Formats: C-alpha cells, structure tokens, sequence
RNA sequence: CCAACUUCUUAGAGGGACAAGUGGCGUUCAGCCACCCGAGAUUGAGCAAUAACAGGUCUGUGAUGCCCUUAGAUGUCCGGGGCUGCACGCGCGCUACACUGACUGGCUCAGCGUGUGCCUACCCUACGCCGGCAGGCGCGGGUAACCCGUUGAACCCCAUUCGUGAUGGGGAUCGGGGAUUGCAAUUAUUCCCCAUGAACGAGGAAUUCCCAGUAAGUGCGGGUCAUAAGCUUGCGUUGAUUAAG
C-alpha cells in the first residue's frame, strides 16, 4: 500500500537511490573525484570508483530526516575515528568541500532548497520521488 | 596539598546554585514595594523590562 | 475525526542504563512501530527477537488490537532495545488493568513473571561513579615500590 | 550488619517502659506513634528505632523481659 | 556595561566577601572584629561588622 | 573472472629497479616502488582506467607501460601538485614525484647538503642522533651501542 | 627605567602575565570562572567563596 | 585394581580446609546405602545435597 | 607451511569441480588449506558455484559465508 | 519449543550425568530465545547455575582484552558455531554440547602450597560446578589459541573443537590437556 | 485562549525499608541463614578520635624567627641560552604484535559539563561561499533548560576488499611541501599532505590493580590553554569469566 522510507531496510535503501541517481546522469559531479581519500581520518582512496552517488544518496536521505543541515552537520554525520599513529585515536570531523559539493549537487538536481534560517531542506519535489523509489525497493524485497 | 609530596588526594568542592523563575502580568509600578517587601540576603532577584 | 472513543489508550516508560522509551498505545488493530519504524526493521538485528519477545510469548492476533508506538531517548543501542522491549510489555500490561479485567492482566502477567521478570520492572543498576586515585571506579594505578 | 546501635536501643526501651498502652505489633503504626510521641530528628533512625519496639512486641508478650 | 554570567555572578560577590573579611580581619583585630555580613540592594548596600568593643571602631 | 588462467602469467616484473611480486593485485602490487606509496598507486591506476580488482601478473605490456609512463611524469595526467614528494625541489623549483634509485638520490642530497653548509640538521644526520626535537634521555637506544 | 624598554617584553598570552589577585603568585593559579587565586590560595577561602565540600 | 567410578551424595558440608580456604570436607554417601559413608574433600562451591562422582573412592582424609 | 597461490591450475580446478559440492561443511576458511589455493580465491571460486547451482547457501554474513552440499535425494 | 536462535528446541536434548543435571540449564524453566541477558549473577552466589549455559557460554569467550565487552560480537560466533555443527553431524547442537561438557569437565586436580612435588600435591576432588566452569574454560580456550595464527575462523574452530571433544578423542584441547591434569593428579594420588 | 494535560524532562516537599513479614538456627539473648512482598533486603562518596612522625612544604603566601646579601647587589628589568642536552639503568603510561582483525562504504545510539574577561588582549560556534586537507572569508546567535545542541562521540552493527606472509598487521624513523598560534616556531609548537616502512610473532625472574554495571574495551568533557594532552580529574557506552573463602 502506502510504503514511504522509514519502514524500509535503509542501508540498501541506499543502494537503490545510488543506482538511480547513476543511470539518471543528472548529477554535476566534480572533476576531482578521483583524487579525494573522504575526509582525513581514513588513509585510503573510496574503494568503489562511483562513491560519489551513494554519498549522494546517503546525504539525501538525512537530510530527509533532519531539517536545517548544513555543511558543518554534514561533517559531523560522516565523520569517524581517526587513529592518530602512536597516540590516542579520537573522533574527527567530517570533509567540508565534499559534502558541499554535495548538497550543491543535489541543488542542481532540484531536491534540496535553502531555508529561512540557515541549512537546507529538502523540497516537495524531492521527497515525492525517494519515496517512489522506496515503494520499489520494499518490493523489490519480495521481487 | 600545598606541595607535590603526599599519597594523590583530591578534594572536591562544588558550588549547586539553584533558580526558579514566575510570571505576572502585573501593572509594572507595583513591582518596585513587590521587591520591598523584604532585604533577605540569600537570593538575587531581578525584574524583566517591562516592555514585554 | 474524534467521534468514538476518545483518548482511551496509556503511554508507559521503561528504562535500561542512561535510557528511556515510552510506548504510546492506542485502541487498534495490530501496529507497532519505534521512532516509525517497524519492530522486525530494528537496527541491531543480531537482537531481533528480543525486542519483539513480547510479541511471541503472548501471541500476534490475541493481542493486535492495540496501536503501540514507540519513543526512545538516550542511552546506546543495547540499553534502547532492553527499553522499549521493557515499555511496550509493560505498556499492554499496564492497559488491561485500564480498560478491560485484570483478571487478563493476571493472566498475562503470569506469562511475563515465570520469564525473565525484567519485562516490567526496572534494573536499578546505573554508573557508580570513578574515584580520584584511578582510572575507573574501583580499580587503582600501579603502585611502584622500586 | 543488621545490629542496632546502643542510641536506638536505649531510647526504644523508653517508649515501650512509658507508652506500653499505645503500641502494638504492627510496624507501621509504631512508626506513626514514635514520630509523634520522641523527637526524632531524621527519618532513618524513626523507623530504625519503631523497628526494635515491635521486636520487643513479640518479646514482651511471652514473659518477664527487663520490662 | 555588558552583565557576565551567573556563574561568575555567584564567584564574584564570594570574591568581594572573602576580601573585604581579609582586609577587616587586618584592621580591627586589636578591636575585637568577629566577622562581617554583607546585604546588596539596587539602592545603598548596607554592611555590618560584628565587633565586640564597637566603641574602639 | 579468471577460473584457470591465462596464457602468460609473470612470476615477477620488472619495473624500474626493483621486481614486484606478481601474486599481489595491483593496487598492491607496485607498492614495492620506493616512491610508490599505499595511497599513490591507487591514484595511477584510477587514471590508468583499469580495473583495480586484476592481478599483478595478468596484465599485458601495454598496461604494464601505460602504468609505468603515467606514475614517470604524473604531472601532466591531472594529478594535483600537492600529491607528489618533490613539491617545490630545492635545487631546481619544478613539482615531481619520484621513484626509483633517484628517490634515494634526492632523499641523500639534502643530508650531505646541510652537512656541507653545516646546519644543525645535517649535524645531527652527520651523528647517530634524533633530527625532529626528541627527547634522548631515555629513548632511542638500540641504534646506539 | 628608560621607559622605551623597561618593561618591553608583552606580558600577554601566557604564564608570564596571569597572577593570583590574592597571593601574588604565578604557579598553578586557577583562572576558572575568573577566579585568578593562587591553589594553595583557593584552599583558605573556599568556605569563604561559597565552594562547600560534599558534606 | 580397576573402580567403577562411582557417584556419591554429599551430607553436611564440615566447613572449609586447605591452608589458602580452598578444600571442603563434605562426607558423601555412595547412592546405594547411606550406611557407607566416607569424608572426602573437595574444591570449588559446593550446595548441599547435590552429587559429585568420585574418580577413585577410598583413599584417605585430612587428619595428622 | 608457507606461500599458496592464486589463479588455479587445471589440476586445482577438476578436482574442485568433482569433489567440492560433495561434503557437508564448506566455507572459504576450508578450501584454503585443504586445497593448496590462499583465499580470497576461496571465496571467489565458491561464490561463483553457488552462480551455477551446485551449492546451497545458508549465513551470508560478512564474517562468515556458509554453503554445503545440495540435495542429494 | 523455544528454539534457541529461531530453531533447533530443546526438548530432545538429554543430560546423562546425573552429577549435572542442577547445573546445566537447557530446560524449558531456563530456555530462551537467543543468548543475552541482563545478567545480575555476581551479586548472590549459586545462581550462576541456573543462568543457560549457552549465555555462560558465549559470555566466557569475549576474554583478551581487545574484544572484552564486545557481547553482540561473540552472539553470533556461536550462532553460526551451532550452525557450522549441524552441518557435520545432523544433530540438535544443544545435545553436542552438553556431551562436550560432560567430556571435558575433569575428576580429579590436586592443590598445596607446601614442597611442591610438581605442581600441587595432595590430589583433591572437584565439585559439580568447577567441573562445567573448567568445562567451558577448557573449550573456549581450546577454541582460541588454535585460530590465532589460522585462515580458519574462530566460528568454525570452535565448532570443530567441541564436536571432536564430545565424541572425545583427544584431538581437541579440551580433551587433550584435562588428562594431563588427572594423570598429574594420578601422580600425586 | 486561534486546545488540554504532566507519562516522558527539570525540580521541591513528603512518602518509602525497618531485618519488618515468614520458616530454620541461636542460652530461643544479641543476631545469623533462608525465602515472600518489594524499585530497593550491604548504592557510592564525604567528614572522621587520642597520642605522635625530627614525614613533606621557608620554590606557592605582606605567615615568620635567625643568618646571609644589599648597588661591580643574591633586588629588578632586558637580549640570548639552559631546564628537552645522551655509552646506560629505573618508574608511571600510549600504540601494538593482527583474520574475534585491518581497510572501504553504509548504518544507527550518549552523559557529565564549559563558554566574550575590573585590571586581562583573547569565548563557544551556527550558516553561507572559497580550498583535495589542515584551514581562509563573509554573515549570524549565545553572558546560556533561550545558542552551539535533539551535543548524529567511538566501539559495536551491516555489506566490501584482504588471506597466515613481519602482509593492506604495526607506524617508529626520515626527506620535501602546505597552513594555523605568536614579539619570535631553529634544538623540528601544533596541524595537514605525499613519500620513507624500524623493532614487534603475546614477553624470563619478578610484580600490580580488581570481585558487579565491577574489571576491561571504547570514545567524550573539565584542568593546564595564544598554541595544545600520550597526563589528570569527571562522564557515558559496551560489558564479563572468577569469588561469598
Ligand atoms: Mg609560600
Ligand atoms: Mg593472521
């Protein structure tokens, strides 16, 4: 019946939302994508080579969930734990111009508007279509 | 301890101040003999503007 | 459209170490859902049937009248599956002793006593405190003589 | 780690020597009676010392105690 | 000007009680001093000493 | 996808100086290049548009070139300025990374060369001793006798 | 004296320029909450402060 | 020679032994007569009334 | 007691196909010693034979893949 | 009934030593659904008796350290052990176990401070709850210093451990080493 | 009044648990051991005697005796240097030695608390726009249950890659670069990037802390603080094995 996101299985929710936005190449993404290494706590290059459409999906899909995030938020949920060699590991933040090439991405792509205050929100258009992709992927647990 | 020598003791003071807080819709002269009712030196009281 | 049955439900909380969920439950048929979410959608899952445990030993369509929605606060992600799977026990529990007999409620109580009676009462153990001479509460730094 | 200290005992032996006529062996009576019969000055040791009347209730009730 | 938290507030006026008891200590010791109490109003505050010989003051 | 093997299959390679092993993928593979780091090699191949999932002997020569002529002069593939070791050379001002026994050559230049002018860094190099300000009190005693 | 540098140095940022109001001392000295007493010096008057122990 | 390793219920436990408070001295009852009865000594907690078996029953007890 | 090798032999790969759908526990931890493969192959290989229809699969957990053999009866 | 981890009940499952039967906890009184717990068994003692032993058995493996509080990671080493058992053999796991605890719970150790002959001396008996605690000490042990250095997963080396201790062949640790206690026990008889 | 209410939250008052009830033991004395009801049948810390120590601190103090020194001053200020220098020995402690893992990507959870100053400059930072990263700007808010912040903390959880190899374990050492604090960064302040890839395979004698939300894992916040925690003092999270002698 009515299925929207929340009684989904979200981690490959995900999944369905990247292999949207893949094959829908609307998606402005940045000419050093390949040279990223995803905000320094990690000491690697992103294993798969198209990260940048379930980053895409995953920041759309909290900022389904949580209004007014901005950039400095966004860092905040995609941060980890960053092991400082010989001293003790602690948290650390997020990447700042990833994940504002990010939501300007998706700004291009119509599902994300500024607001009164500051941060971003998601518009009517926006949500109308993750749903719709959310129904297929409830089905598709079946399917 | 005033100096480094002794067995690492610690003491530890702390301060609990509490505060309460309570309107009115009052005509803004009356407040002033409502603060005169009393000094009582324990409390720090103050009145909001009373241009709302 | 407020026009049969106004208001009749409980709202009831349960606790785990630094953790709250009070289950909101209504008259209705069959629906549970924490933070919106389903029960069998939970996050751990290697805990699954721990949080719908109350579901099996009671029985799905005795006991689906029931609209029970959940809201969790604090805590960390066992203490919140020990919370709500506390609340919504003893929110069910404690609505038959509302709205129908308690000769049901002690007919379902006697179900959750004989199991593991931490299904409706709280575990008052919390977080005892560190001391200024060691690295936890009780334990100590190394003491050196040489 | 239960055994009452020499100030409850003494000053329960001088309820049930004085106000023997008002007590009986229920605690939670006792314990109404001795909050407003002493002056007892916290919570703990009102129904620390209500609790030795009672246990001389039974005991008082068999033969001569030092009663 | 600006008015600073109530936390530094409340160790403020402890700081002008702890001086002002250094100060009155030093003074009417040979005057049998015996402490101080202190009130503050919006108006005149108003500060009584404990002396014992309150003629030598 | 390899369910027996190709036809060729190198033991080792042979690559600049040095003969990586060819069991590895890679990604790991030509980690074994002193200037071919964990984090650099990746950033070859992604410009090398391989697959990064191949193993090291089953790639054909003209992989095994494009990846060496790609991480020789990478500045020219679009691999940014501050990705490479000899950002900024003290001796001639360009940006390049290097890799072979000319990564040793550069890496030994600045040691005799502060020996020369008699900085305190290249003193403590011309001794056994600690360059970057630790403490040797206490630390740092299994390279001395 | 001649004052263009007698006192020359920037007592500034930094241990050379925070003091006990009460005791005069440089070592260990307590600048929370604007406190600025000497910890051998918070001591005497933190009955006098406001400061109680647990008991 | 060779023993039927035998099972034996436990009587009043005689309190701890063992220089360090390790050994109880139980005195079993061997499950067909509780006529035959021999004091042995375990270690580790105890319960009384259960049943601990024996590898080999009769050897000795503490006594000096 | 040291170095297997990857990308299998003819004489690895018949004797794979032959005898491994046939016994009862079979994991990637297994292959890799009891073949003369390391892994990482183990767990290539067998994914792909549950592509053909020659396994079962049970777990599928990142820790741990489960397969055993398929319905003899 | 219950169906410990979603399947496999506990109703076919015997304990054959009469010596055990207070101690282990298989029965439908104390039989759950999965292995987690609050525990609350270190407060009053001989209660740890009547905590399952399939909790006793998946809290006695998170040990050195680095994985010491980690509950929902050994949760499913042994959800997938049970699993990896079933496989080789075809029976109701629980059983498998409970013949591993009989098997490899000792009879006889021994303890004095005094002369050492060679270890400790007068060789003592053990009571019916050291001998299940020495069981799963023995197993979970076993189980680990033999994947240490191993492409085998300690989901499958504990499996493969206790089913080759509950048909007893002193092939796994737990059966290989008590014997060295009760013949040094035997030694000192 | 274009609704009510206090379950959740924050308190304030009073309640509640006393070994009371019930068996057993005990001079049927104190009390102990069991249970039922119960949130709880020993929560955790503070203060803490008499008499003393040739214990420590005159470098914490306009607490102080006596001595020394007092202008080519042991006063004080300023510039540099040292307190970090290393053939070695010892004591706290961090990271590890891997596959119960490391990566890479998903996913969902906290609590204690602190924040712009008399002198005294400098605070916590949202959001936007530049930067591949530290960071750089514009623009707000907060003297605080008003904002940061519903503090999206880490482990854990799910999928990926790696396969018993000193290996993608481990990240010491060392070269080149980029930024921030500052009067000044050299004897590297810190941070960031590439590169370099050392011992180390669970540690002999000896020895330390601990018995329930305990040990331990894991992060978080105070202090210090211009810059800053491998230290300390607090917090929550995950959570036990053994033991009632
Ligand atoms: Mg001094
Ligand atoms: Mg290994």
């Amino acid at each position: 019946p009515g299925v929207t996101v929340k009684d989904v299985n979200q981690q490959e929710f995900v999944r369905a939302l990247a292999a949207f936005l893949k094959k829908s190449g609307k998606l402005k993404v940045p000419e050093w994508v390949d040279t990223v290494k995803l905000a320094k706590h990690k000491e690697l290059a992103p294993y798969d080579e198209n990260w940048f459409y379930t980053r895409a999906a995953s920041t759309a899909r909290h900022l389904y969930l949580r209004g007014g995030a901005g950039v400095g938020s966004m860092t905040k949920i995609y941060g980890g734990r960053q092991r400082n060699g010989v001293m003790p590991s602690h948290f650390s933040r997020g990447s700042k111009s990833v994940a504002r090439r990010v939501l300007q991405a998706l700004e291009g792509l119509k599902m994300v508007e500024k607001d009164q205050d500051g941060g971003r929100k998601l518009t009517p258009q926006g949500q109308r279509d993750l749903d719709r992709i959310a129904g297929q992927v409830a089905a598709a647990n079946k399917k | 301890t005033p100096c480094g020598e002794g067995s690492k003791t610690w003491d530890r003071f702390q301060m609990r101040i509490h505060k309460r807080l309570i309107d009115l819709h009052s005509p803004s002269e009356i407040v002033k003999q409502i603060t005169s009712i009393s000094i009582e030196p324990g409390v720090e009281v103050e009145v909001t503007i009373a241009d709302a | 459209m407020p026009s049969k049955g106004p208001l009749q439900s409980v709202q009831v909380f349960g606790r785990k170490k630094t953790a709250t969920a009070v289950a909101h439950c209504k008259r209705g048929n069959g629906l549970i859902k924490v933070n919106g979410r389903p029960l069998e959608m939970i996050e751990p899952r290697t805990l699954q049937y721990k949080l719908l445990e109350p579901v099996l030993l009671l029985g799905k369509e005795r006991f689906a009248g029931v609209d029970i929605r959940v809201r969790v606060k604090g805590g960390g992600h066992v203490a919140q599956i020990y919370a709500i799977r506390q609340s919504i026990s003893k929110a069910l529990v404690a609505y038959y002793q509302k709205y129908v007999d308690e000769a049901s409620k002690k007919e379902i109580k006697d179900i959750l006593i004989q199991y593991d009676r931490t299904l409706l009462v709280a575990d008052p153990r919390r977080c005892e405190s560190k001391k200024f001479g060691g690295p936890g509460a009780r334990a100590r730094y190394q003491k050196s003589y040489r | 780690g239960r055994v009452r200290t020499k100030t409850v005992k003494k000053a329960a032996r001088v309820i049930i020597e004085k106000y023997y006529t008002r007590l009986g062996n229920d605690f939670h009576t006792n314990k109404r009676v001795c909050e407003e019969i002493a002056i007892i000055p916290s919570k703990k040791l009102r129904n620390k010392i209500a609790g030795y009347v009672t246990h001389l209730m039974k005991r008082i009730q068999r033969g001569p105690v030092r009663g | 000007a600006v008015q600073i938290s109530k936390k530094r507030k409340f160790v403020a006026d402890g700081i002008f009680k702890a001086e002002l008891n250094e100060f009155l200590t030093r003074e009417l010791a040979e005057d049998g001093y015996s402490g101080v109490e202190v009130r503050v109003t919006p108006t005149r505050t108003e500060i009584i000493i404990l002396a014992t010989r309150t003629q030598n003051v | 996808m390899s369910l027996v093997i190709p036809e060729k299959f190198q033991h080792i390679l042979r690559v600049l100086n040095t003969n990586i092993d060819g069991r590895r993928k890679i990604a790991f593979a030509i980690t074994a290049i002193k200037g071919v780091g964990r984090r650099y090699a990746h950033v070859v191949l992604r410009k090398a548009d391989i697959d990064l999932t191949k193993r090291a002997g089953e790639l054909t020569e003209d992989e095994v070139e494009r990846v060496i002529t790609i991480m020789q002069n990478p500045r020219q593939y679009k691999i940014p300025d501050w990705f490479l070791n000899r950002q900024k050379d003290v001796k001639d001002g360009k940006y390049s990374q290097v890799l072979a026994n000319g990564l040793d050559n550069k890496l030994r230049e600045d040691l005799e060369r502060l020996k020369k002018i008699r900085a305190h860094r290249g003193l403590r190099h011309f001794w056994g001793l600690r360059v970057r300000g630790q403490h040797t009190k206490t630390t740092g005693r299994r390279g001395r006798t | 004296g001649h004052q263009q540098l007698y006192w020359s140095h920037p007592r500034k940022f930094g241990q050379g320029s925070r003091s006990c109001r009460v005791c005069s001392n440089r070592h260990g000295l307590i600048r929370k909450y604007g406190l600025n007493m000497c910890r051998q010096c918070f001591r005497q008057y933190a009955k006098d402060i406001g400061f109680i122990k647990l008991d | 020679r060779v023993q039927p390793i035998k099972l034996a219920r436990v009587t009043k436990v005689l309190g701890r032994t063992g220089s360090q408070g390790q050994c109880t001295q139980v005195r079993v009852e061997f499950m067909d007569d509780t006529s035959r009865s021999i004091i042995r000594n375990v270690k580790g907690p105890v319960r009384e009334g259960d049943v601990l078996t024996l590898l080999e029953s009769e050897r000795e007890a503490r006594r000096l | 007691k040291l170095n297997n090798l990857v990308l299998f032999d003819k004489a690895t790969y018949d004797k794979l196909c032959k005898e491994v759908p046939n016994y009862k526990l079979i994991t990637p931890a297994v292959v890799s010693e009891r073949l003369k493969i390391r892994g990482s192959l183990a767990r290539a290989a067998l994914q792909e034979l549950l592509s053909k229809g020659l396994i079962k699969l049970v777990s599928k957990h990142r820790a741990q893949v489960i397969y055993t053999r398929n319905t003899k009866g | 009934d219950i169906k410990l981890f979603g399947k496999w009940s506990t109703d076919d499952v015997q304990i054959n030593d009469i010596s055990l039967q207070d101690y282990i906890a298989v029965k439908e009184k104390y039989a759950k659904y999965l292995p987690h717990s609050a525990g609350r068994y270190a407060a009053k003692r001989f209660r740890k008796a009547q905590c399952p032993i399939v909790e006793r058995l998946t809290n006695s493996m998170m040990m050195h350290g680095r994985n010491n509080g980690k509950k929902l990671m050994t949760v499913r080493i042994v959800k997938h052990a049970f699993e990896i058992i079933h496989l080789l053999t075809g029976e109701n796991p629980l059983q498998v176990l409970v013949n591993a605890i009989i098997n490899s719970g000792p009879r006889e150790d021994s303890t004095r401070i005094g002369r050492a002959g060679t270890v400790r001396r007068q060789a003592v008996d053990v009571s019916p709850l050291r001998r299940v605690n020495q069981a799963i000490w023995l197993l979970c042990t076993g189980a680990r210093e033999a994947a240490f250095r191993n492409i085998k997963t300690i989901a499958e080396c504990l499996a493969d451990e206790l089913i080759n201790a509950a048909k007893g062949s002193s092939n796994s640790y737990a059966i290989k080493k008590k014997d060295e206690l009760e013949r040094v026990a035997k030694s000192n008889r």
